[PDB]
């Protein structure tokens, strides 16, 4: 009964923004770390950010520094990830994923399993 | 002497019912389930041996 | 997508694989945390005829 | 009659799916086991599941 689920997509302006939730039922969300992904046409699925599980380290990929924000809320069980000075680069499917860490270090940075996945919410910038 | 001893008998045999967990035996089930899903077993020992 | 299954089988019976751990010293006639096999417990152990 | 490493497997961060049931993937090497079965395959990925 384990579900990941995606929201917050649609269509927007480049240079606009839009904000993405990721909802857990099922498990209680606060015990695993969190990433957002995205897949972008003709494009293998990269790591756009991801945040621990209490919250205390995060990671973004390159081409989105200074532009996403991730957080997560441990109370109301969900993770957020708000997208400013969008591009037409980002349009894609985005997919949240939960796992633990499988090596020694508090960040991360590096890639691994990811236990849970959701279905993906669609983000299109175009104009 | 035949019934106190039946009595005691039973109550030594009823250690070996799993009561609807995964096994009779309290250390195994320690050794092999984290806390978290290690309790919910051993309820069902406390409930099956209370 | 490379899928390995991995089925572990637990009875009561001689183990022959396992995981990476040290194993100790035995001491008699003393009350002990023992682990034989797999098997783990306390208890004082005595020679047996 | 081998010695199993499941740090190895576990720590890798290279495989897509480490489903464990009935046993914590973190105790693999804490517990032992009289035998382990060993399918290796390949499969589509919405199948995985």
């Amino acid at each position: 009964q384990v579900q990941l689920q995606e929201s917050g997509g649609g269509l927007v302006q480049p240079g606009g923004s839009l904000r993405l939730s990721c909802a857990a039922s099922g498990f209680t969300l606060d015990y695993y770390a969190i990433g957002w992904f995205r897949q972008a046409p003709g494009k293998e699925r990269e790591g756009v950010s991801c945040i621990s599980s209490s919250g205390g380290r995060t990671n973004y990929a390159d081409s989105v520094k200074g532009r996403f924000t991730i957080s997560r809320d441990n109370t109301k069980n969900t993770v957020y990830l708000q997208m400013n000075s969008l591009k037409p680069e980002d349009t894609a499917v985005y997919y949240c994923a939960a796992w633990e860490a499988s090596r020694w270090y508090c960040p991360l940075q590096f890639s691994a399993d990811f236990s849970s996945w959701g279905q993906g919410t669609q983000v299109t910038v175009s104009s | 002497v035949n019934q106190n001893a039946q009595a005691l008998n039973t109550l030594v045999k009823q250690l070996s019912s799993n009561f609807g967990a995964i096994s009779s035996v309290l250390n195994d089930i320690l050794s092999r389930l984290d806390p978290p899903e290690a309790e919910v077993q051993i309820d069902r020992l406390i409930t099956g041996r209370l | 997508y490379r899928v390995v299954v991995l089925s572990f089988e637990l009875l009561h019976a001689p183990a022959t694989v396992c995981g990476p751990k040290k194993s100790t010293n035995l001491v008699k006639n003393k009350c002990v945390n023992f682990n034989f096999n797999g098997l783990t417990g306390t208890g004082v152990l005595t020679e047996s005829n | 009659n081998c010695v199993a490493d499941y740090s190895v497997l576990y720590n890798s961060a290279s495989f897509s799916t480490f489903k464990c049931y009935g046993v914590s993937p973190t105790k693999l090497n804490d517990l032992c086991f009289t035998n382990v079965y060993a399918d290796s395959f390949v499969i589509r990925g919405d199948e995985v599941r």
